[PDB]
């Protein structure tokens, strides 16, 4: 029941142990060196 | 540690001590995968 404004899509791949890093405030090679997130983050994440 | 051939049994657990060190964790990014990771009392983009 709402409408959102400035939508964007990150895709990639990871293996299954290193999923638990893509959130805001998480430390691992992928949070640091790879992909990271901000602290006031808006959004959601899915994975499969 | 975390290279150690034999661990404990979880009634007779270890306790092992520590000191005198610098406690660089990124050595361990190439060597190990953790599946869980969590920290009480301290947030971990901290730890260093
Ligand atoms: C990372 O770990 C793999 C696993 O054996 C190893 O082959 C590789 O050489 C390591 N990376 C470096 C830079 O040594």
């Amino acid at each position: 029941d709402l409408c959102f404004t400035n939508v964007y899509a990150d895709s990639f791949v990871v293996r299954g142990d290193e999923v638990r890093q893509i959130a805001p405030g998480q430390t691992g090679r992928i949070a640091d060196y790879n992909y990271k997130l901000p602290d006031d983050f808006t959004g959601c994440v899915i994975a499969w | 540690v975390f290279n150690a051939t034999t661990f404990a049994s979880v009634y007779a657990w270890n306790r092992k001590r520590i000191s005198n060190c610098v406690a660089d964790y990124s050595v361990l990014y190439n060597s190990t995968s953790f599946s869980t990771f969590k920290c009480y009392g301290v947030s971990p983009t901290k730890l260093n």
